[PDB]
């Protein structure tokens, strides 16, 4: 397949920015294109093979280099909040990889890592259903960059969460609103009345890294992972 | 890159000052960009027609331009051909006992 | 805007068939392939159509193209939950190297779960350190949950989650808000309830 | 024998520019012409329709619409394979066809020129390098022959289409390609290269079809320094052929021009050098020599 990289990254109005795209498939003629709502996939740049890059239909503030047949970059000398995409790197009958999202903002001031927070069950739920959902619910962040994983005794679950698809602004009628986003976690009314077992919603935030300079009073928003956790109970 | 090679004559025999047709037929030119003028006394001639260029076995393009005229003792007719072939322009008189 | 998929977004029942249709205006027309994108994931290949009047199936995915109608249907046969993503229509205007992709604006399918036994609750969640939630959930897919009409309260939309070892599925929503007078009872007084929900006392 | 081509000329001039001009000769008669200018391929001759009902045709010039278009687009990426190798002005000619034999047997080709020289040909089922060819072409032939789909309705084309058309057009144009137009002659006279001596010159204009026969003629003896020239075309699309005959001064006199052509029957143009009618044509056409050579 195809191992492109950051897989998530967040820069602002006139940084460097570099897109890796990795692939031992061997592949001649391989591409960048990037995704935006109600558009489909656009082209940016291509190459054909080693040392060689060609123009694709929207190559403006880009640029493109080949040096491995491997190996393959997508290039923002100065960034610009429209160039705010999803980023696709295929291989060619052609193979896609991954996707890289890429958050370019106006002012890094602006940046907030999220407030986690685990709520428990109610005895209502308990008594009625003879099942325990815990809500989580990540707050006040910015931009709209994590991933929410839950861990029930330190080993991540699928079965019984659900994730909401997008966040929501706390703030609608402005625009550089925080975020808040809220998931589920649904196990047996049972598993829940175990004080043994341990519960954990994780949450991955992607923001400044340690190359970006930092000076308000606060501490700086880095990529980091905040999460709460609940204890089964006896009652 | 071929140089143009120009061949100039009459439809007809030339009798002088009966209407007639001179035809200006260039070949072994390469590339097809070509610019084919003809000639009566130095002034060009406001309609000259050119047929569709081909090219032959060897590869190299060929194509006639034709105007009606009337030749005469005293006027001058001639084929003027611009190419890259050549920094100045090839200017081939009608000669009619050729 | 060389290759337009109809529709927009679609809504299914679980394990019930689905129709998708892409229309374009692509010269040459080598090959017409199907996408599947799940959410965050890149794009896996479904199956490819050639020929003039092309028919191909590929487990529950089965498509016919028409390259004379340039036109082609993706249907799926009996929907999944796992199915919920995004179909884009991609055509090929040459089979070589020296050929470009035309990408649809693709197709949101969401597969809403069946949900024979409905229960419509909403519970009140306490914080680990004191702070609440208000959980409205087990209600049947004909019930869409609306948003806020104060900026003070917050409600998410619905979404299903499966506990795949009791093969049950549950629709849910959480909404809180750092008000006074939020009560759990009227916080979905947006959306549309039915009778039978539970809104157990609080106190 | 018949010999029908397809003519293509293509100038890239850069990244941008391009143009695609084709015409269609049967044997040597123009019959099809498409021009950059036009989106549609146009007749030269009323005939040229061939043997083909208008849908049928819609097909032809449809698909080679597509082709002009795609044809463009594959040599301007082509160009962008080779990164240094090969940059621009670039000419590409394509010549295709088949010719016509005794019975229901024929043969096609389909050549191609790269800057002038031949170097790719179509054969079988796949594009070639010709031997005695420049071995970078290799990698753009790799790429090209992978399209299967393409390779198919080549042969398509060169093995059906090409002959099954042909046939038709010839059944179809023989009212045009039977006819006979009769030449006019004239005779004239240039010097020579050498000092002292003379060029004669008999002109022959206006005759059709090609094959024809000039000679200068000592009474029964044919003069073996006859120089035949090359056949000029006419705008309506007749020919024109010089004969030279060069002379020691004061030896033209007894010789004639002998012209055997199809046109007339048996009735031969016989020109005599210093007859009572050379003399008068010769006076109805005088002037001042400038600039002769
Ligand atoms: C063959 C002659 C008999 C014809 C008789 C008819 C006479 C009627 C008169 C009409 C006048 C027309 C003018 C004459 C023009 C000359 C004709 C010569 C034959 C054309 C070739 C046929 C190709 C048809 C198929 C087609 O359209 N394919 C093009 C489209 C292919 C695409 O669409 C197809 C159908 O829609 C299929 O779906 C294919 O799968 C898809 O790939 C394709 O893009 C080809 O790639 C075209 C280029 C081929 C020319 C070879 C280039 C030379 C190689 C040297 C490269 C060196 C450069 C290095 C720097
Ligand atoms: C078109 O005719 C050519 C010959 O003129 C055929 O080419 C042959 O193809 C077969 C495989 O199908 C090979 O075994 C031969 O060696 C080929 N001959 C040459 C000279 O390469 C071709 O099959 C015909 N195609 C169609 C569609 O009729
Ligand atoms: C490409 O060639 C055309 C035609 O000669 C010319 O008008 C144009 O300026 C050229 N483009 C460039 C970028 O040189
Ligand atoms: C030739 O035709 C194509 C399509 O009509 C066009 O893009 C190109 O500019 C034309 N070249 C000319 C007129 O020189």
């Amino acid at each position: 397949a195809v191992t492109q990289s950051p897989r998530n990254k967040v820069a602002v109005t006139g940084g460097k920015v570099t897109l890796s795209c990795n692939q031992t498939n061997n592949h001649n003629n391989m591409y960048w294109y990037r995704q935006d709502t109600g558009h489909g996939l656009r082209l940016i740049h291509y190459s054909y093979g080693a040392g060689s890059t060609e123009k694709g239909d929207i190559p403006d503030g880009y640029k493109a280099s080949r040096p491995s047949q491997e190996n393959f970059s997508l290039i923002l000398e100065l960034a610009t909040p429209s160039q705010t995409s999803v980023y696709f790197c295929a291989s060619g009958e052609q193979f896609f990889g991954p996707g890289t999202r890429l958050t370019v903002l106006e002012d890094l001031k602006n940046v907030f890592p999220p407030e986690v927070a685990v709520f428990e069950p109610s005895e209502a739920e308990i008594s009625h259903t003879q099942k325990a959902t815990l809500v989580c619910l990540a707050t006040g962040f910015y931009p709209d960059h994590v991933e929410l994983s839950w861990w029930v005794n330190g080993k991540e679950v699928h079965s019984g969460v659900c994730t909401d698809p997008q966040p929501l602004k706390e703030q609608p009628a402005l625009n550089d609103s925080r975020y808040a986003l809220s998931s589920r976690l649904r196990v047996s009314a049972t598993f829940w009345q175990n004080p043994r077992n341990h519960f954990r919603c994780q949450v991955q935030f992607y923001g400044l890294s340690e190359n970006d300079e930092w000076t308000q009073d606060r501490a700086k928003p880095v990529t980091q992972i905040v999460s709460a956790e609940a204890w089964g109970r006896a009652d | 890159q071929k140089t143009p090679q120009i061949q100039v004559y009459s439809r007809h025999p030339p009798e002088n000052g009966k209407p007639n047709i001179l035809n200006c037929y260039v070949t072994q030119f390469h590339p097809p960009h070509i610019e084919i003028q003809m000639l009566k006394n130095g002034k060009k001639i406001p309609k000259v027609e050119m047929s569709d260029m081909s090219f032959s076995k060897d590869w190299s393009f060929y194509i006639l331009a034709h105007t009606e005229f009337t030749p005469t003792e005293t006027d001058t007719y001639a084929c003027r051909v611009k190419h890259a072939s050549m920094a100045e322009p090839k200017t081939v008189y009608w000669d009619r006992d050729m | 805007t060389q290759v337009e998929q109809s529709p927009q977004s679609l809504v299914v029942r679980q394990g019930e068939n689905s129709v998708l249709q892409c229309n374009y205006s692509v010269t040459p027309d080598n090959h017409l392939r199907w996408f599947k994108q799940d959410t965050g994931k890149g794009l896996v290949s479904l199956t490819v159509l050639v020929d003039q009047k092309d028919k191909t199936s590929n487990g529950r995915y089965s498509a016919t193209l028409d390259k004379d109608a340039k036109h082609s249907t993706l249907h799926i046969t009996a929907t999944l939950l796992d199915d919920t993503a995004t179909y884009i229509c991609v055509v090929g205007d040459r089979g070589s190297a020296l050929g470009r992709l035309h990408f649809g604006a693709g197709t949101q399918l969401i597969v809403i779960p069946d949900i024979q036994n409905p229960d419509p609750a909403v519970y009140q969640l306490r914080d680990s350190k004191s702070k609440s939630v208000c959980l409205f959930t087990d209600f049947d897919s004909q019930t869409n949950v609306s948003q806020s009409k104060d900026s003070d309260v917050y409600i998410t939309d619905k979404c299903v989650l499966d506990m795949r070892s009791m093969d049950f599925k549950s629709n849910s929503a959480v909404a809180w808000s750092n008000k006074s007078d939020f009560a759990c009872a009227n916080a979905f007084n947006n959306s549309i309830i039915p009778e039978d929900t539970f809104f157990p006392s609080p106190e | 024998n018949y010999t029908f081509r397809c003519l293509q000329m293509s100038s890239f001039a850069n990244r941008s520019w391009s143009r695609t001009d084709s015409v269609v000769w049967l044997g040597d008669l123009q019959t099809h012409r498409w021009s950059n200018d036009s989106a549609t391929i146009s007749f030269t001759k009323p005939w040229s329709q061939g043997k083909l009902s208008n849908q049928q045709w819609e097909k032809l010039q449809h698909m080679f619409q597509v082709y002009r278009v795609s044809f463009t687009r594959d040599i301007q990426e082509l160009v962008k394979m080779m990164s240094p190798k090969e940059d621009y002005p670039i000419e590409i000619q394509l010549s295709a066809g088949c010719e016509m034999y005794p019975g229901n047997a024929s043969e096609s080709f389909l050549h191609v020129a790269f800057q002038g020289k031949y170097v790719v040909r179509f054969w079988g089922t796949s594009w070639q390098t010709v031997p005695g060819a420049p071995s970078w072409l290799d990698l753009p032939i790799k790429v090209l022959n992978a399209d299967q789909g393409t390779s198919a309705t080549v042969q398509m084309l060169l093995n059906d289409t090409c002959p099954l058309f042909v046939r038709g057009l010839l059944e179809a144009g023989k009212s045009d390609l039977e006819k006979q137009e009769k030449p006019v002659a004239w005779l004239s006279s240039v010097p020579s290269s050498a000092h002292g001596h003379r060029q004669l010159v008999c002109h022959v204009s206006g005759f059709y079809p090609k094959p024809v026969w000039v000679m200068w003629m000592r009474g029964d003896q044919e003069q073996q320094g006859t120089h035949r020239g090359d056949f000029l075309p006419n705008a309506d699309e007749t020919w024109y052929l010089q004969a030279t005959l060069d002379v020691e001064a004061g030896e033209e006199a007894g010789l004639a021009c002998r012209v055997k052509h199809s046109s007339l029957g048996g009735q031969d143009i016989i020109l005599y050098w210093g007859s009572l009618h050379h003399i008068l044509d010769a006076q109805k056409m005088v002037w001042n020599h400038r600039h002769h050579h």
